RNA sequence: AAAUUCUAAU
RNA sequence: CCCGCAGAAGAAGCACCGGCUAACUCCGUGCCAGCAGCCGCGGUAAUACGGAGGGUGCAAGCGUUAAUCGGAAUUACUGGGCGUAAAGCGCACGCAGGCGGUUUGUUAAGUCAGAUGUGAAAUCCCCGGGCUCAACCUGGGAACUGCAUCUGAUACUGGCAAGCUUGAGUCUCGUAGAGGGGGGUAGAAUUCCAGGUGUAGCGGUGAAAUGCGUAGAGAUCUGGAGGAAUACCGGUGGCGAAGGCGGCCCCCUGGACGAAGACUGACGCUCAGGUGCGAAAGCGUGGGGAGCAAACAGGAUUAGAUACCCUGGUAGUCCACGCCGUAAACGAUGUCGACUUGGAGGUUGUGCCGGCGUGGCUUCCGGAGCUAACGCGUUAAGUCGACCGCCUGGGGAGUAC
């Protein structure tokens, strides 16, 4: 059955770039609303939109630079069979920097630079890089 | 094939034992067998008996 | 495997047990010479090796090789034997330290003297 | 016995000779006569 | 349609 | 510790030189003597054995043996695998356990931040000092990744309360099918029995012979008995969780799929122990026995033939009940869910006007991608998530206790 929705919109994002595609749609969620705000802030995606009312849809557009995907590599780290937890003096580097990594912390979906500088740790969520 | 897997013989005169005496033991020989189908040397024994 | 797979039974690691069990994790063992012999290697080799039959102080029965040329060992030597294993010999895991208590240096070993007991001239 | 290089030696008394086709027709009188002799020098010399 | 085998040093 | 005295005067060895590994020639022996950590050297022209000359590496030390970690990603938490190299239970149900679609409120258990107490000294690391330097001694700091308490945050996980319909399930109509259990019946054919006609062969093989026949065989015709299996249809066609299921008719019965409408509201997925099903052979009791046919007998072939070939033939194959629990039980590919270019078919539903769509199952080719390659390729061996099973060199061995 289904038990990772999040792992889900990472793959599908994943087969979306790698087959070419214009958008990617799929079932709503606000936690999946969050990561989509962090990947179009950062730049990973154009835009994101949610229709709909009683079965909300979310869909996002996904971009490339050369004729090639934007995003090279997205992973889901904290699944539901092992979660992971980091405090603040130990919050993962992606690429040294280039990357970037998604983390929940007290104060919300957020980015892991923008993490050390509230001084806050949390859960990690992905690696996109 | 060839010769003997074994002889037993019985040499018969005067002075037989006191000169034959010597050639109890193992005899080696190196050369290039009949049954070869290559040009290999090859090294094999026999062993000899006198009583 | 699965972390809940490795948590309910966790990695085994490989024993790895020793090749020289007469010593018992010591480097040198005393023995009596209860038969001395040769005996012949295994394929491709061919020679007259010398070994010993040699019964130590913890009550074990090996077969130790006697290195060098030539030996002065008989029945009811005692001996001081190391390891390490003769390949070609099948069932021969031991060396016989020479220059020990009753064998004696190789004679007329002008190198390598050290490994084989004689006194520099 | 050497058939490649036709030497026929005897261990017993280190004693090496390139006749063997000699040796191989029945004429190994000149093998045996050295053995005897030192098979006598003992005789005499284990009287003790 | 019958029909076994080729030891051991290049 | 300092000064003076006489004299270079008292003070260098060990291992190695074929490759891995820095460093080569001569003589002796001749698979002998011997060397070896792994490949491997030595058979009368040895850079590998022994000696000499030369060189290389450490040096008051040098080598060997024993023990531990590393290399070994070779137990893979960081950080491995299961189509063919070792490795998916024969299949399914299911308790404990592991995991959990979507919204709101509340709690702060997990998680995060700060503060406090504690984490003996020595040791380790950093900045300095003292022995003529060093080892050594020592001043100060950093660290001891931990534990407990107090105060805060509510994004994610958990608890409680209320919901929602998309996962899951129920109801109405219909369809296809060797799905299962029981009973009845039909036709062809083999065998046996009785009788008619008829006379010298029948059968079998590469060729023969065993065997049957003048006591009338084989052939042909008529009547009867009993047992087993269902020609054509028939098709990489259909059904079933797997094993498996094929004449026709009836009775009881499981599942699947399709078109619309209504209903419950997360009731779900996987599953160690446990439980049930499970080809053929085999076992116990009681029946049945046409054909076939282990064991057995005879005749051929052969150097021999305890076989292949021929003539016969008993268990067994069949039925009722009860055991057994194994197969190359194979797609050598565990179950569930999501995403990702195409083409040619087969089978079974339904909507619209011979054509245009939309579901289920199934065969072949092939793109990206993956693989050591062969190959797989929307029915993945491609990209992910949850749970279970299994593997760690070849024999010994799926063997002993
Ligand atoms: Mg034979
Ligand atoms: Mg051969
Ligand atoms: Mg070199
Ligand atoms: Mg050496
Ligand atoms: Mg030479
Ligand atoms: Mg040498
Ligand atoms: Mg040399
Ligand atoms: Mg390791
Ligand atoms: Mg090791
Ligand atoms: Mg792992
Ligand atoms: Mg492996
Ligand atoms: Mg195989
Ligand atoms: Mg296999
Ligand atoms: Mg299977
Ligand atoms: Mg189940
Ligand atoms: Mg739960
Ligand atoms: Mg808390
Ligand atoms: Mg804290
Ligand atoms: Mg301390
Ligand atoms: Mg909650
Ligand atoms: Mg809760
Ligand atoms: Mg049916
Ligand atoms: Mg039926
Ligand atoms: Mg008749
Ligand atoms: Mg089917
Ligand atoms: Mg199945
Ligand atoms: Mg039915
Ligand atoms: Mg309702
Ligand atoms: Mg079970
Ligand atoms: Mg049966
Ligand atoms: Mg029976
Ligand atoms: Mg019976
Ligand atoms: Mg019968
Ligand atoms: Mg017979
Ligand atoms: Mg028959
Ligand atoms: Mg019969
Ligand atoms: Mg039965
Ligand atoms: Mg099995
Ligand atoms: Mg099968
Ligand atoms: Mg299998
Ligand atoms: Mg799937
Ligand atoms: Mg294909
Ligand atoms: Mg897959
Ligand atoms: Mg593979
Ligand atoms: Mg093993
Ligand atoms: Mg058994």
């Amino acid at each position: 059955s289904m038990q990772d929705p999040i792992a889900d919109m990472l793959t599908r994002i994943r087969n979306g770039q790698a087959a070419n595609k214009a958008a990617v749609t799929m079932p709503s969620s606000k936690l999946k609303v969050a990561i989509a705000n962090v990947l179009k802030e950062e730049g990973f995606i154009e835009d994101f939109k949610v229709e709909g009312d009683t079965k909300p849809e979310l869909e996002l557009t996904l971009k490339y630079f050369q004729g090639k995907a934007v995003v090279e590599s997205i992973q889901r780290v904290s699944r539901p069979g092992l979660r992971i937890y980091k405090r603040k003096d130990e919050l993962p580097k992606v690429m040294a920097g280039l990357g970037i990594a998604v983390v929940s912390t007290s104060k919300g979906v957020m980015t892991d630079r923008a993490a050390r500088q509230a001084g806050l740790g949390g859960e990690i969520i992905c690696y996109v890089a | 094939h060839g010769g003997y897997k074994e002889i037993i013989a019985k040499i018969s005169g005067d002075g037989v034992y006191g000169r034959l005496k010597f050639e109890s033991g193992g005899h080696r020989v190196q050369r290039v067998p009949a049954t070869e189908s290559q040009g290999r040397i090859h090294t094999s024994a026999c062993t000899v008996a006198v009583m | 495997a699965t972390v809940n797979q490795l948590v309910r039974k966790p990695r085994a690691r490989k024993v790895a047990k020793s090749n020289v069990p007469a010593l018992e994790a010591c480097p040198q063992k005393r023995g009596v010479c209860t038969r001395v012999y040769t005996t012949t290697p295994k394929k491709p080799n061919s020679a007259l090796r010398k070994v010993c039959r040699v019964r130590l102080t913890n009550g074990f029965e090996v077969t130790s090789y006697i290195g060098g040329e030539g030996h002065n060992l008989q029945e009811h030597s005692v001996i001081l034997i190391r390891g390490g294993r003769v390949k070609d010999l099948p069932g021969v895991r031991y060396h016989t330290v020479r220059g020990a208590l009753d064998c004696s240096g190789v004679k007329d070993r002008k190198q390598a003297r050290s490994k084989y007991g004689v006194k520099r001239p | 016995y050497n058939f490649p290089q036709g030497r026929v030696t005897d261990h017993r008394i280190n004693l090496t000779l390139y006749r063997l086709d000699e040796v191989m027709e029945g004429k190994l009188d000149m093998l045996i006569e050295p053995i005897i002799q030192e098979h006598q020098a003992d005789q005499l010399a284990a009287l003790s």
